[PDB]
């Protein structure tokens, strides 16, 4: 059943989640096709709270480079609601479709890591971290234009309370996991953010993953065979003793020198592909200076990069309340 | 190359 008939038909499948499915369909009022997301989450109280948490940032949000809500269609009641449409603008690709059959040129590669960059300056700006970047949740369509998606994993920033033990358990996308979170990391911090980016321009200079991790630590050990034994100053932040003691127990190995990875890409990409996949989640470069790196010269324009106008500052059943409230603006 | 974009 894909219920969207008012005004929305012909739908053609896109993708699917543990809660939901993406479809298009043709716009009988704009004329145009858009992208619609049927979402089915009320059984499960995590769906339930990603759903709530995207839907409250993504209509918060106004960015040429994050993917909007157009309309919200569900019944007019709570109990006759059991599934949720979101409309958004319709995007031909993702930048994982696009890695598994073609190279991009130099100038794709840097207009691409630019466009994600000025996205993610106005997330950090309101204080929400994304928390899984990776090339399925970039959106492109013909003319090159490319829009962050997916914030169901999204939070507040909190540096505070970052701090947790070794090994705990993490949701987000395996291969683009910090190594902080592995030893020490809650994800609660914007440098997060900036790793996955850097895992991603690896990914768009080679057409794969640079840490294509199996489970848990094997990802750890992927990051640390090519960045080498972190330094003597980077084991400083690293004061829990499991953590600490089990980087301690590897083997030395020396840093794998990018250009020897990625042969043929820019020497500027490739310096900046150092400064965001820093070990060190202190020393790691942050999204305004990344904008500002030598290799995003042509593109960098901070007046033309806006930030957000304000920091964005429970039983399943109590959630599909709040998801009734949040899409009750688009009612008629 | 100076691709427009
Ligand atoms: C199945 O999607 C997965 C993921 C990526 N994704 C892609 C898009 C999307 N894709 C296109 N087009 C397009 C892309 C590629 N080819 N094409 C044609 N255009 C517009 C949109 C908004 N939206 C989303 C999205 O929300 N998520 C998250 C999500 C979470 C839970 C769920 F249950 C769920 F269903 C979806």
């Amino acid at each position: 059943v894909f219920d969207v008939g008012p005004r929305y038909t012909n739908l053609s499948y896109i993708g699917e989640g543990a809660y939901g499915m993406v479809c298009s369909a043709y716009d009988n009022l704009n004329k145009v096709r858009v992208a619609i997301k049927k979402i089915s989450p009320f059984e499960h109280q995590t769906y339930c709270q990603r759903t709530l948490r995207e839907i409250k940032i993504l209509l918060r949000f106004r960015h040429e480079n994050i993917i909007g809500i157009n309309d919200i269609i569900r019944a007019p009641t709570i109990e006759q609601m059991k599934d949720v449409y979101i409309v958004q603008d319709l995007m031909e690709t993702d930048l994982y479709k696009l890695l598994k059959t073609q190279h991009l040129s130099n100038d794709h590669i840097c207009y691409f890591l630019y466009q994600i960059l000025r996205g993610l300056k106005y997330i950090h700006s309101a204080n929400v971290l994304h928390r899984d970047l990776k090339p399925s949740n970039l959106l492109l369509n013909t003319t090159c234009d490319l829009k962050i998606c997916d914030f169901g994993l999204a939070r507040v920033a909190d540096p505070d309370h970052d701090h947790t033990g070794f090994l705990t358990e993490y949701v987000a996308t395996r291969w683009y996991r910090a190594p902080e979170i592995m030893l020490n990391s809650k994800g609660y911090t914007k440098s997060i953010d900036i790793w996955s980016v850097g895992c991603i321009l690896a990914e768009m200079l080679s057409n794969r993953p640079i840490f294509p991790g199996k489970h848990y630590l094997d990802q750890l050990n992927h990051i640390l065979g090519i960045l080498g034994s972190p330094s003597q100053e980077d084991l400083n932040c690293i004061i829990n003793l499991k953590a600490r003691n089990y980087l301690l127990s590897l083997p030395h190995k020396n840093k794998v020198p990018w250009n020897r990875l990625f042969p043929n890409a820019d020497s500027k990409a490739l310096d900046l592909l150092d400064k965001m996949l820093t070990f060190n989640p202190h020393k790691r470069i942050e999204v305004e200076q990344a904008l500002a790196h030598p290799y995003l010269e042509q593109y960098y324009d901070p007046s033309d990069e806006p930030i957000a106008e304000a920091p964005f500052k429970l039983p399943k059943e109590k959630l599909k309340e709040l998801i009734f409230e949040e899409t009750a603006r688009f009612q008629p | 190359a100076a691709l427009a974009f």
